[PDB]
Protein backbone atom coordinates (compact mmCIF):
# COMPACT_ATOMS: atom_id res chain seq x y z
CA UNK A 1 0.00 0.00 0.00
CA UNK A 2 1.56 3.24 -1.42
CA UNK A 3 0.11 7.14 -0.79
CA UNK A 4 0.84 8.72 -4.53
CA UNK A 5 0.98 11.60 -2.87
CA UNK A 6 2.65 10.88 0.71
CA UNK A 7 0.32 11.78 3.59
CA UNK A 8 2.50 15.21 4.30
CA UNK A 9 1.14 16.24 0.65
CA UNK A 10 -2.61 16.44 2.15
CA UNK A 11 -1.03 19.12 4.84
CA UNK A 12 1.61 20.85 2.57
CA UNK A 13 -0.92 21.27 -0.35
CA UNK A 14 -3.81 22.66 2.55
CA UNK A 15 -1.12 24.94 4.36
CA UNK A 16 -0.36 26.38 0.70
CA UNK A 17 -4.22 27.31 0.53
CA UNK A 18 -4.02 28.76 3.53
CA UNK A 19 -1.15 30.78 2.43
CA UNK A 20 -3.01 32.01 -0.68
CA UNK A 21 -6.08 32.63 0.84
CA UNK A 22 -4.33 34.98 3.28
CA UNK A 23 -1.47 36.33 0.67
CA UNK A 24 -5.00 37.34 -1.02
CA UNK A 25 -5.83 39.72 1.53
CA UNK A 26 -1.81 40.34 3.06
CA UNK A 27 0.38 41.31 -0.09
CA UNK A 28 -1.78 44.36 -0.87
CA UNK A 29 0.80 47.34 -1.46
CA UNK A 30 0.60 49.69 1.52
CA UNK A 31 -1.02 53.44 0.64
CA UNK A 32 2.36 55.12 1.06
CA UNK A 33 3.50 59.54 0.98
CA UNK A 34 6.52 58.51 -0.23
CA UNK A 35 4.91 59.44 -4.32
CA UNK A 36 5.91 62.59 -3.53
CA UNK A 37 7.79 61.83 -0.08
CA UNK A 38 10.92 61.03 -1.32
CA UNK A 39 12.95 62.32 1.64
CA UNK A 40 13.08 58.70 3.08
CA UNK A 41 15.53 58.04 0.12
CA UNK A 42 15.74 54.31 0.81
CA UNK A 43 14.58 51.07 -0.91
CA UNK A 44 10.98 50.28 0.79
CA UNK A 45 11.72 47.57 3.00
CA UNK A 46 9.62 44.54 2.40
CA UNK A 47 7.59 44.25 5.65
CA UNK A 48 6.55 47.82 5.17
CA UNK A 49 6.02 48.02 1.48
CA UNK A 50 3.98 45.23 1.27
CA UNK A 51 1.64 45.74 4.30
CA UNK A 52 2.44 42.46 6.31
CA UNK A 53 1.65 43.26 9.87
CA UNK A 54 -2.53 42.62 9.59
CA UNK A 55 -1.57 39.22 11.08
CA UNK A 56 -0.81 41.30 14.34
CA UNK A 57 -3.82 43.50 13.98
CA UNK A 58 -6.35 40.63 15.09
CA UNK A 59 -9.89 41.82 16.68
CA UNK A 60 -10.10 38.42 17.92
CA UNK A 61 -6.55 37.63 18.55
CA UNK A 62 -4.28 35.09 17.16
CA UNK A 63 -7.18 32.73 18.01
CA UNK A 64 -8.31 33.06 14.37
CA UNK A 65 -4.62 31.28 12.87
CA UNK A 66 -5.06 29.00 16.37
CA UNK A 67 -8.78 27.72 15.13
CA UNK A 68 -7.85 27.60 11.38
CA UNK A 69 -4.27 25.29 12.04
CA UNK A 70 -6.24 23.73 14.46
CA UNK A 71 -8.96 22.26 11.69
CA UNK A 72 -5.96 21.18 9.47
CA UNK A 73 -4.72 19.68 12.65
CA UNK A 74 -7.92 17.83 12.43
CA UNK A 75 -8.31 17.07 9.16
CA UNK A 76 -5.27 15.90 8.11
CA UNK A 77 -4.55 14.38 11.47
CA UNK A 78 -7.88 11.94 11.28
CA UNK A 79 -7.49 11.48 7.45
CA UNK A 80 -4.42 9.77 8.17
CA UNK A 81 -6.21 7.68 10.92
CA UNK A 82 -8.46 6.93 7.63
CA UNK A 83 -4.78 5.78 5.85
CA UNK A 84 -3.98 3.74 8.54
CA UNK A 85 -6.87 1.82 8.37
CA UNK A 86 -6.09 0.82 4.78
CA UNK A 87 -2.48 0.20 5.24
CA UNK A 88 -3.68 -2.67 7.76
CA UNK A 89 -4.79 -4.62 4.59
CA UNK A 90 -0.92 -4.97 4.36
CA UNK A 91 -1.17 -8.42 5.82
CA UNK A 92 -2.97 -9.89 3.66
CA UNK A 93 -0.17 -10.40 1.48
CA UNK A 94 2.64 -10.76 4.32
CA UNK A 95 1.23 -13.32 7.14
CA UNK A 96 1.18 -17.29 8.11
CA UNK A 97 -2.81 -18.71 8.46
CA UNK A 98 -0.58 -20.99 10.55
CA UNK A 99 0.51 -18.55 13.21
CA UNK A 100 -3.62 -17.53 13.34
CA UNK A 101 -4.08 -21.22 13.76
CA UNK A 102 -2.31 -21.87 16.51
CA UNK A 103 -2.99 -18.61 18.04
CA UNK A 104 -6.43 -19.55 18.44
CA UNK A 105 -5.79 -22.83 19.05
CA UNK A 106 -9.62 -24.47 20.11
CA UNK A 107 -11.33 -20.85 20.84
CA UNK A 108 -15.51 -20.51 21.32
CA UNK A 109 -15.33 -23.51 18.79
CA UNK A 110 -12.09 -23.39 16.66
CA UNK A 111 -12.07 -19.65 16.19
CA UNK A 112 -15.88 -18.04 16.04
CA UNK A 113 -14.55 -14.58 17.42
CA UNK A 114 -12.57 -13.12 14.83
CA UNK A 115 -14.36 -14.66 12.45
CA UNK A 116 -17.22 -11.70 13.33
CA UNK A 117 -14.97 -9.13 13.60
CA UNK A 118 -13.88 -10.20 9.69
CA UNK A 119 -17.34 -9.46 8.25
CA UNK A 120 -16.40 -5.93 10.12
CA UNK A 121 -13.34 -5.25 8.97
CA UNK A 122 -15.39 -5.79 5.22
CA UNK A 123 -16.13 -2.15 6.03
CA UNK A 124 -14.34 0.59 4.36
CA UNK A 125 -14.04 -1.72 1.52
CA UNK A 126 -16.78 -3.56 -0.73
CA UNK A 127 -19.14 -0.87 -1.15
CA UNK A 128 -20.24 1.03 -3.95
CA UNK A 129 -18.15 4.41 -3.03
CA UNK A 130 -14.74 4.33 -4.63
CA UNK A 131 -13.02 7.31 -3.05
CA UNK A 132 -13.93 8.51 0.35
CA UNK A 133 -14.30 12.28 0.34
CA UNK A 134 -13.22 14.54 3.89
CA UNK A 135 -13.28 18.40 3.35
CA UNK A 136 -11.22 19.01 0.28
CA UNK A 137 -9.01 15.89 0.42
CA UNK A 138 -10.31 13.16 -1.46
CA UNK A 139 -8.56 9.46 -0.79
CA UNK A 140 -9.55 7.23 -3.78
CA UNK A 141 -8.99 3.62 -3.03
CA UNK A 142 -9.24 2.72 -7.18
CA UNK A 143 -6.06 0.51 -7.94
CA UNK A 144 -6.92 -1.78 -4.71
CA UNK A 145 -10.67 -1.75 -4.66
CA UNK A 146 -10.54 -5.01 -7.14
CA UNK A 147 -6.81 -6.37 -5.65
CA UNK A 148 -7.34 -6.45 -1.56
CA UNK A 149 -11.10 -7.47 -3.00
CA UNK A 150 -10.04 -11.27 -4.33
CA UNK A 151 -6.90 -11.57 -1.85
CA UNK A 152 -9.56 -10.41 1.50
CA UNK A 153 -12.39 -12.86 -0.43
CA UNK A 154 -10.05 -15.71 -0.84
CA UNK A 155 -8.79 -15.18 2.45
CA UNK A 156 -11.94 -14.94 4.28
CA UNK A 157 -12.80 -18.09 2.05
CA UNK A 158 -10.38 -20.56 3.51
CA UNK A 159 -11.02 -18.95 7.17
CA UNK A 160 -14.70 -20.48 6.47
CA UNK A 161 -13.41 -23.22 5.52
CA UNK A 162 -11.44 -24.32 8.16
CA UNK A 163 -13.84 -23.28 10.98
CA UNK A 164 -16.65 -24.71 9.36
CA UNK A 165 -14.99 -27.94 8.80
CA UNK A 166 -13.83 -28.56 12.63
CA UNK A 167 -17.40 -27.43 13.68
CA UNK A 168 -18.41 -30.68 11.05
CA UNK A 169 -16.27 -32.65 13.29
CA UNK A 170 -17.71 -31.56 16.35
CA UNK A 171 -21.25 -32.62 15.47
CA UNK A 172 -20.15 -35.55 13.89
CA UNK A 173 -19.01 -36.24 17.65
CA UNK A 174 -22.55 -34.89 18.88
CA UNK A 175 -24.02 -36.96 16.50
CA UNK A 176 -22.42 -39.99 16.82
CA UNK A 177 -22.18 -39.64 21.05
CA UNK A 178 -25.77 -38.71 21.26
CA UNK A 179 -26.83 -41.91 19.08
CA UNK A 180 -24.13 -44.21 21.01
CA UNK A 181 -26.00 -42.79 24.35
CA UNK A 182 -29.29 -43.13 23.00
CA UNK A 183 -28.89 -47.02 22.62
CA UNK A 184 -27.62 -47.31 25.47
CA UNK A 185 -30.22 -46.04 27.36
CA UNK A 186 -33.28 -47.66 24.74
CA UNK A 187 -31.87 -51.05 26.42
CA UNK A 188 -34.80 -50.36 28.89
CA UNK A 189 -33.74 -52.83 31.13
CA UNK A 190 -35.68 -50.91 34.08
CA UNK A 191 -36.49 -54.18 35.72
CA UNK A 192 -33.99 -56.43 37.12
CA UNK A 193 -32.77 -58.58 39.97
CA UNK A 194 -29.37 -58.15 39.98
CA UNK B 1 -10.35 -5.94 19.46
CA UNK B 2 -8.89 -9.51 18.22
CA UNK B 3 -7.99 -8.87 15.24
CA UNK B 4 -6.46 -5.62 15.81
CA UNK B 5 -4.03 -8.07 17.89
CA UNK B 6 -3.59 -10.00 15.38
CA UNK B 7 -2.81 -7.80 12.19
CA UNK B 8 -0.89 -5.99 14.07
CA UNK B 9 1.55 -8.38 15.53
CA UNK B 10 2.08 -9.35 11.74
CA UNK B 11 5.01 -6.92 11.26
CA UNK B 12 7.61 -6.42 8.79
CA UNK B 13 10.92 -4.33 8.06
CA UNK B 14 10.63 -0.44 8.58
CA UNK B 15 12.60 2.71 8.56
CA UNK B 16 11.07 4.66 11.27
CA UNK B 17 9.36 8.19 10.56
CA UNK B 18 7.29 10.86 11.80
CA UNK B 19 10.12 12.48 13.00
CA UNK B 20 9.58 15.93 13.81
CA UNK B 21 12.84 18.67 12.98
CA UNK B 22 11.71 21.76 14.42
CA UNK B 23 13.24 25.13 12.97
CA UNK B 24 12.80 28.11 15.32
CA UNK B 25 14.76 31.11 14.05
CA UNK B 26 14.86 35.46 14.23
CA UNK B 27 12.42 36.68 11.29
CA UNK B 28 14.13 37.64 8.32
CA UNK B 29 17.39 35.38 8.42
CA UNK B 30 16.79 32.92 5.40
CA UNK B 31 15.44 30.51 7.46
CA UNK B 32 13.29 29.14 4.85
CA UNK B 33 15.86 29.52 2.27
CA UNK B 34 18.09 27.37 4.10
CA UNK B 35 15.47 24.54 4.20
CA UNK B 36 13.66 24.44 1.04
CA UNK B 37 17.10 25.09 -0.70
CA UNK B 38 18.53 21.97 1.47
CA UNK B 39 14.77 19.97 0.40
CA UNK B 40 16.31 20.37 -2.95
CA UNK B 41 13.80 23.05 -4.31
CA UNK B 42 15.63 26.21 -4.57
CA UNK B 43 12.80 28.44 -2.52
CA UNK B 44 9.58 27.31 -2.41
CA UNK B 45 6.80 30.28 -0.82
CA UNK B 46 7.46 32.53 2.18
CA UNK B 47 4.34 34.06 4.36
CA UNK B 48 3.52 33.90 8.38
CA UNK B 49 3.55 31.80 11.10
CA UNK B 50 4.33 28.02 11.35
CA UNK B 51 5.85 26.51 7.76
CA UNK B 52 5.79 22.72 7.05
CA UNK B 53 8.49 20.93 4.59
CA UNK B 54 8.37 17.85 3.68
CA UNK B 55 12.30 16.64 4.04
CA UNK B 56 12.48 13.39 1.78
CA UNK B 57 15.30 11.27 2.99
CA UNK B 58 16.17 8.65 0.87
CA UNK B 59 18.21 5.74 2.03
CA UNK B 60 20.17 3.85 -0.74
CA UNK B 61 22.02 1.46 1.53
CA UNK B 62 18.14 -0.12 2.49
CA UNK B 63 16.71 1.47 -0.90
CA UNK B 64 13.91 3.06 1.27
CA UNK B 65 12.11 6.33 1.34
CA UNK B 66 11.01 8.33 4.30
CA UNK B 67 9.70 12.30 5.07
CA UNK B 68 10.77 14.08 8.03
CA UNK B 69 8.62 16.85 8.91
CA UNK B 70 10.34 20.39 9.10
CA UNK B 71 8.29 22.71 11.20
CA UNK B 72 9.89 26.38 10.75
CA UNK B 73 8.38 28.53 12.80
CA UNK B 74 7.92 32.40 12.05
CA UNK B 75 10.51 34.83 14.33
CA UNK B 76 7.94 37.09 15.35
CA UNK B 77 6.64 36.60 19.63
CA UNK B 78 3.53 37.11 18.80
CA UNK B 79 2.81 34.01 16.97
CA UNK B 80 4.42 31.56 20.00
CA UNK B 81 1.37 30.22 21.18
CA UNK B 82 0.62 27.87 17.75
CA UNK B 83 4.45 26.24 18.42
CA UNK B 84 1.37 23.91 20.97
CA UNK B 85 1.03 22.86 16.81
CA UNK B 86 4.46 22.03 16.06
CA UNK B 87 5.74 19.59 19.36
CA UNK B 88 3.25 17.24 21.61
CA UNK B 89 4.30 14.71 23.91
CA UNK B 90 3.65 11.56 21.34
CA UNK B 91 6.37 13.95 18.98
CA UNK B 92 8.73 15.47 21.55
CA UNK B 93 10.92 12.20 21.86
CA UNK B 94 12.10 12.22 18.32
CA UNK B 95 12.25 15.72 18.03
CA UNK B 96 15.43 17.92 16.75
CA UNK B 97 15.68 21.44 16.73
CA UNK B 98 17.77 24.06 15.12
CA UNK B 99 17.81 28.03 15.78
CA UNK B 100 19.26 29.55 12.75
CA UNK B 101 21.15 32.93 13.39
CA UNK B 102 21.94 34.94 10.58
CA UNK B 103 24.88 36.15 10.02
CA UNK B 104 24.01 38.72 7.94
CA UNK B 105 23.27 40.24 11.44
CA UNK B 106 26.13 39.33 13.98
CA UNK B 107 24.52 41.86 16.60
CA UNK B 108 21.36 40.10 16.82
CA UNK B 109 22.72 36.73 17.33
CA UNK B 110 22.18 35.45 21.30
CA UNK B 111 19.29 37.42 22.01
CA UNK B 112 17.70 35.48 19.25
CA UNK B 113 18.89 32.12 20.35
CA UNK B 114 18.16 33.55 24.04
CA UNK B 115 14.81 33.99 22.89
CA UNK B 116 14.81 30.27 21.67
CA UNK B 117 16.01 29.39 25.14
CA UNK B 118 12.61 30.96 26.97
CA UNK B 119 10.10 29.87 24.34
CA UNK B 120 11.08 26.04 23.79
CA UNK B 121 11.56 25.87 26.81
CA UNK B 122 8.45 27.23 28.32
CA UNK B 123 6.52 24.91 25.52
CA UNK B 124 8.08 22.78 26.31
CA UNK B 125 6.41 22.62 30.33
CA UNK B 126 3.60 24.55 29.55
CA UNK B 127 2.56 20.92 27.50
CA UNK B 128 3.22 19.50 30.93
CA UNK B 129 5.50 16.31 30.64
CA UNK B 130 5.46 14.11 33.48
CA UNK B 131 8.46 14.34 35.03
CA UNK B 132 9.78 10.33 35.05
CA UNK B 133 9.69 10.52 31.03
CA UNK B 134 11.14 14.08 30.87
CA UNK B 135 14.21 12.54 33.00
CA UNK B 136 14.31 9.76 30.67
CA UNK B 137 14.82 11.33 27.97
CA UNK B 138 16.95 13.86 29.72
CA UNK B 139 19.46 11.19 30.79
CA UNK B 140 19.23 8.93 27.03
CA UNK B 141 20.11 12.49 25.92
CA UNK B 142 23.12 12.79 28.29
CA UNK B 143 24.41 9.51 27.58
CA UNK B 144 24.28 9.96 23.66
CA UNK B 145 26.05 13.35 24.39
CA UNK B 146 28.73 11.76 26.58
CA UNK B 147 29.79 8.52 23.78
CA UNK B 148 31.16 10.83 21.52
CA UNK B 149 33.98 9.21 19.76
CA UNK B 150 35.44 10.55 16.12
CA UNK B 151 32.00 14.09 28.80
CA UNK B 152 31.27 15.60 32.15
CA UNK B 153 31.48 19.74 33.46
CA UNK B 154 30.19 22.53 35.13
CA UNK B 155 28.40 23.68 32.35
CA UNK B 156 27.93 21.05 30.29
CA UNK B 157 23.94 20.73 29.36
CA UNK B 158 23.85 22.70 32.11
CA UNK B 159 21.04 23.54 31.15
CA UNK B 160 18.61 21.55 28.47
CA UNK B 161 15.97 19.79 26.85
CA UNK B 162 17.19 16.76 26.10
CA UNK B 163 16.56 16.45 22.47
CA UNK B 164 19.29 17.01 19.92
CA UNK B 165 20.02 20.56 18.91
CA UNK B 166 22.02 22.48 16.42
CA UNK B 167 22.86 25.84 15.96
CA UNK B 168 22.97 26.66 12.28
CA UNK B 169 24.42 30.28 11.08
CA UNK B 170 23.26 30.27 7.71
CA UNK B 171 24.66 33.52 4.91
CA UNK B 172 28.58 32.44 6.26
CA UNK B 173 29.27 33.65 2.56
CA UNK B 174 28.13 37.79 4.01
CA UNK B 175 31.13 37.57 6.76
CA UNK B 176 33.27 38.25 4.01
CA UNK B 177 31.34 41.79 2.80
CA UNK B 178 30.60 42.49 6.58
CA UNK B 179 34.50 42.16 7.09
CA UNK B 180 35.54 44.77 5.08
CA UNK B 181 32.29 47.43 4.97
CA UNK B 182 32.38 46.95 8.68
CA UNK B 183 36.53 46.35 9.70
CA UNK B 184 34.68 44.08 11.40
CA UNK B 185 37.84 41.66 13.09
CA UNK B 186 38.87 38.28 12.85
CA UNK B 187 39.08 38.57 16.07
CA UNK B 188 35.50 39.24 16.92
CA UNK B 189 35.06 36.64 14.29
CA UNK B 190 36.63 33.77 17.19
CA UNK B 191 34.49 35.86 19.40
CA UNK B 192 31.58 35.19 18.29
CA UNK B 193 32.75 31.16 17.67
CA UNK B 194 33.28 31.12 21.27
CA UNK B 195 30.71 32.61 22.84
CA UNK B 196 28.26 29.83 19.87
CA UNK B 197 30.75 27.50 21.41
CA UNK B 198 29.87 28.18 24.81
CA UNK B 199 25.84 28.37 24.23
CA UNK B 200 26.04 25.07 21.99
CA UNK B 201 27.78 23.75 24.94
CA UNK B 202 25.74 24.18 27.47
CA UNK B 203 22.93 22.87 25.28
CA UNK B 204 25.50 20.10 24.11
CA UNK B 205 24.55 21.68 20.22
CA UNK B 206 26.55 20.68 17.67
CA UNK B 207 27.01 24.04 15.63
CA UNK B 208 27.16 24.56 12.03
CA UNK B 209 28.32 27.44 9.55
CA UNK B 210 26.24 26.74 6.22
CA UNK B 211 26.35 29.60 3.34
CA UNK B 212 23.19 29.11 0.89
CA UNK B 213 25.09 31.45 -1.95
CA UNK B 214 28.46 29.35 -1.36
CA UNK B 215 26.01 25.91 -1.28
CA UNK B 216 28.86 25.53 1.35
CA UNK B 217 28.01 22.23 3.73
CA UNK B 218 24.63 22.08 2.19
CA UNK B 219 25.29 18.21 1.67
CA UNK B 220 27.24 17.63 4.90
CA UNK B 221 24.08 19.77 7.04
CA UNK B 222 21.72 17.04 4.96
CA UNK B 223 24.34 14.75 6.03
CA UNK B 224 24.26 15.49 10.25
CA UNK B 225 20.34 15.91 9.79
CA UNK B 226 19.84 12.52 8.92
CA UNK B 227 23.14 10.91 11.21
CA UNK B 228 20.67 12.54 14.29
CA UNK B 229 16.95 12.44 13.75
CA UNK B 230 17.59 9.03 12.08
CA UNK B 231 20.58 7.14 13.13
CA UNK B 232 22.58 7.50 9.62
CA UNK B 233 25.97 6.06 9.08
CA UNK B 234 28.30 9.35 10.11
CA UNK B 235 31.72 10.01 8.71
CA UNK B 236 32.10 13.12 8.76
CA UNK B 237 35.51 14.89 10.76
CA UNK B 238 35.18 17.60 13.13
CA UNK B 239 36.32 20.44 10.65
CA UNK B 240 36.66 23.05 12.97
CA UNK B 241 40.39 23.53 10.46
CA UNK B 242 39.19 27.04 8.62
CA UNK B 243 37.20 29.98 10.38
CA UNK B 244 35.59 30.74 7.02
CA UNK B 245 32.88 27.82 7.54
CA UNK B 246 32.97 24.91 10.87
CA UNK B 247 31.51 21.87 11.63
CA UNK B 248 31.37 20.97 15.41
CA UNK B 249 29.99 17.63 16.06
CA UNK B 250 27.67 17.20 19.31
CA UNK B 251 30.25 15.70 21.78
CA UNK B 252 33.21 17.01 20.16
CA UNK B 253 33.31 20.67 22.13
CA UNK B 254 34.66 20.13 25.13
CA UNK B 255 36.11 23.40 27.30
CA UNK B 256 39.33 23.14 26.71
CA UNK B 257 38.40 22.84 22.58
CA UNK B 258 36.43 26.75 23.28
CA UNK B 259 40.66 27.54 25.68
CA UNK B 260 42.34 26.81 22.68
CA UNK B 261 40.18 29.10 20.57
CA UNK B 262 40.29 31.67 23.51
CA UNK B 263 43.69 31.95 23.65
CA UNK B 264 44.36 33.14 19.81
CA UNK B 265 43.08 36.13 20.56
CA UNK B 266 44.16 38.90 23.12
CA UNK B 267 41.49 41.88 22.32
CA UNK B 268 39.28 41.90 25.53
CA UNK B 269 38.95 38.66 27.65
CA UNK B 270 35.68 37.12 26.40
CA UNK B 271 33.57 36.90 30.37
CA UNK B 272 32.41 40.59 28.74
CA UNK B 273 28.81 41.13 27.19
CA UNK B 274 29.12 39.13 24.11
CA UNK B 275 26.93 42.61 22.33
CA UNK B 276 29.78 45.19 24.14
CA UNK B 277 32.55 44.28 22.02
CA UNK B 278 30.05 44.27 19.04
CA UNK B 279 29.75 47.49 17.35
CA UNK B 280 25.66 48.14 17.29
CA UNK B 281 24.45 48.84 13.65
CA UNK B 282 23.22 51.94 13.88
CA UNK B 283 19.91 52.81 12.40
CA UNK B 284 19.61 54.92 9.14
CA UNK B 285 15.84 55.63 8.70
CA UNK B 286 15.35 59.44 9.67
CA UNK B 287 13.05 60.25 12.29
CA UNK B 288 9.19 61.83 10.86
CA UNK B 289 9.65 65.04 10.57
CA UNK B 290 7.73 66.67 13.61
CA UNK B 291 4.04 68.13 13.64
CA UNK B 292 3.64 71.07 12.44
CA UNK B 293 0.35 71.85 15.05
CA UNK B 294 -1.91 74.79 14.03
CA UNK B 295 -2.15 76.68 17.58
CA UNK B 296 -6.03 76.53 17.97
CA UNK B 297 -8.41 78.84 18.30
CA UNK B 298 -8.49 79.22 21.98
CA UNK B 299 -5.01 79.98 23.54
CA UNK B 300 -4.01 82.27 20.58
CA UNK B 301 -7.18 84.36 21.10
CA UNK B 302 -6.36 84.90 24.62
CA UNK B 303 -3.09 85.36 24.10
CA UNK B 304 -4.20 88.07 21.78
CA UNK B 305 -6.49 89.21 23.97
CA UNK B 306 -3.46 89.47 26.45
CA UNK B 307 -1.53 91.69 23.72
CA UNK B 308 -4.24 94.05 23.99
CA UNK B 309 -4.59 94.05 27.87
CA UNK B 310 -0.50 95.10 27.43
CA UNK B 311 -1.68 98.09 25.31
Amino acid sequence: IYLNPPIEECRYKLYQEMFAWKMVVLSLPRIQSQRYQVGVHYELTEEEKFYRNALTRMPDGPVALEESYSAVMGIVSEVEQYVKVWLQYQCLWDMQAENIYNRLGEDLNKWQALLVQIRKARGTFDNAETKKEFGPVVIDYGKVQSKVNLKYDSWHKEVLSKFGQMLGSNMTEFHSQISKSRQELEQHSVDTAS
Amino acid sequence: SSILSEVSTRARSKLPSGKNILVFGEDGSGKTTLMTKLQGAEHGKKGRGLEYLYLSVHDEDRDDHTRCNVWILDGDLYHKGLLKFAVSAESLPETLVIFVADMSRPWTVMESLQKWASVLREHIDKMKIPPEKMRELERKFVKDFQDYMEPLGDNVLTHNLGIPVLVVCTKCDAVSVLEKEHDYRDEHLDFIQSHLRRFCLQYGAALIYTSVKEEKNLDLLYKYIVHKTYGFHFTTPALVVEKDAVFIPAGWDNEKKIAILHENFTTVKPEDAYEDFIVKPPVRKLVHDKELAAEDEQVFLMKQQSLLAKQ
